[PDB]
Protein backbone atom coordinates (compact mmCIF):
# COMPACT_ATOMS: atom_id res chain seq x y z
CA UNK A 1 0.00 0.00 0.00
CA UNK A 2 2.72 2.31 0.55
CA UNK A 3 5.34 3.59 -1.85
CA UNK A 4 8.73 5.31 -2.11
CA UNK A 5 8.21 9.10 -2.27
CA UNK A 6 8.44 10.69 1.29
CA UNK A 7 11.46 8.82 2.00
CA UNK A 8 13.44 10.69 -1.11
CA UNK A 9 12.75 14.21 0.25
CA UNK A 10 12.94 13.05 3.54
CA UNK A 11 16.75 13.03 3.38
CA UNK A 12 16.78 16.18 0.70
CA UNK A 13 14.29 18.55 3.73
CA UNK A 14 17.40 17.14 5.94
CA UNK A 15 20.54 18.62 3.72
CA UNK A 16 18.32 21.26 2.26
CA UNK A 17 18.09 22.68 6.19
CA UNK A 18 21.20 23.52 6.07
CA UNK A 19 20.06 26.18 9.12
CA UNK A 20 19.17 23.75 11.48
CA UNK A 21 15.31 24.16 12.60
CA UNK A 22 13.13 22.54 9.64
CA UNK A 23 12.05 25.03 7.70
CA UNK A 24 13.29 26.82 4.11
CA UNK A 25 13.30 30.47 3.61
CA UNK A 26 15.35 32.73 1.53
CA UNK A 27 18.67 31.63 2.66
CA UNK A 28 18.12 28.13 2.43
CA UNK A 29 16.35 28.49 -0.90
CA UNK A 30 19.21 29.65 -2.57
CA UNK A 31 20.62 25.99 -2.29
CA UNK A 32 19.27 25.65 -5.45
CA UNK A 33 20.16 28.31 -6.82
CA UNK A 34 23.63 28.07 -6.00
CA UNK A 35 24.02 25.07 -8.29
CA UNK A 36 23.34 27.01 -11.24
CA UNK A 37 24.61 30.46 -9.97
CA UNK A 38 22.56 32.33 -12.71
CA UNK A 39 21.40 35.52 -13.18
CA UNK A 40 17.81 34.06 -11.05
CA UNK A 41 20.11 34.69 -7.97
CA UNK A 42 19.25 37.48 -5.59
CA UNK A 43 16.06 38.30 -7.26
CA UNK A 44 14.27 34.59 -8.69
CA UNK A 45 14.87 33.62 -4.55
CA UNK A 46 11.79 35.85 -3.87
CA UNK A 47 9.49 34.75 -6.22
CA UNK A 48 10.56 31.31 -5.81
CA UNK A 49 10.16 30.78 -1.98
CA UNK A 50 6.40 31.92 -2.62
CA UNK A 51 6.01 28.53 -4.19
CA UNK A 52 7.43 26.39 -1.04
CA UNK A 53 5.99 28.67 1.83
CA UNK A 54 2.36 28.40 0.44
CA UNK A 55 0.26 28.91 3.64
CA UNK A 56 1.02 32.54 4.44
CA UNK A 57 3.01 31.75 7.63
CA UNK A 58 6.36 32.98 6.67
CA UNK A 59 8.35 29.86 6.03
CA UNK A 60 8.10 26.61 4.58
CA UNK A 61 7.91 23.41 6.41
CA UNK A 62 8.36 19.56 5.58
CA UNK A 63 5.26 19.37 3.37
CA UNK A 64 5.18 21.45 1.13
CA UNK A 65 8.72 21.32 0.18
CA UNK A 66 7.61 17.77 -1.38
CA UNK A 67 5.66 20.19 -4.22
CA UNK A 68 8.61 20.87 -5.30
CA UNK A 69 10.26 17.94 -6.79
CA UNK A 70 6.41 17.26 -7.48
CA UNK A 71 6.85 19.33 -10.57
CA UNK A 72 9.71 16.94 -11.53
CA UNK A 73 6.80 14.47 -12.86
CA UNK B 1 9.08 31.88 -18.34
CA UNK B 2 11.43 28.04 -17.36
CA UNK B 3 11.61 28.02 -13.32
CA UNK B 4 13.64 24.10 -13.99
CA UNK B 5 16.97 24.01 -14.15
CA UNK B 6 18.82 21.16 -12.38
CA UNK B 7 15.96 21.04 -8.95
CA UNK B 8 14.10 19.18 -11.14
CA UNK B 9 16.70 16.46 -12.66
CA UNK B 10 18.39 14.18 -10.39
CA UNK B 11 15.20 14.34 -8.45
CA UNK B 12 13.30 11.66 -9.50
CA UNK B 13 15.23 8.11 -7.97
CA UNK B 14 18.31 7.30 -5.85
CA UNK B 15 20.38 5.07 -8.04
CA UNK B 16 24.11 4.02 -6.93
CA UNK B 17 25.96 1.57 -9.50
CA UNK B 18 28.61 -0.16 -8.11
CA UNK B 19 31.96 -0.46 -10.03
CA UNK B 20 31.44 -4.59 -10.26
CA1 LIG C 1 15.84 26.76 7.75
CA1 LIG D 1 4.24 27.37 4.85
Amino acid sequence: MKGKSEEELSDLFRMFDKNADGYIDLEELKIMLQATGETITEDDIEELMKDGDKNNDGRIDYDEFLEFMKGVE
Amino acid sequence: TQKIFDLRGKFKRPTLRRVR
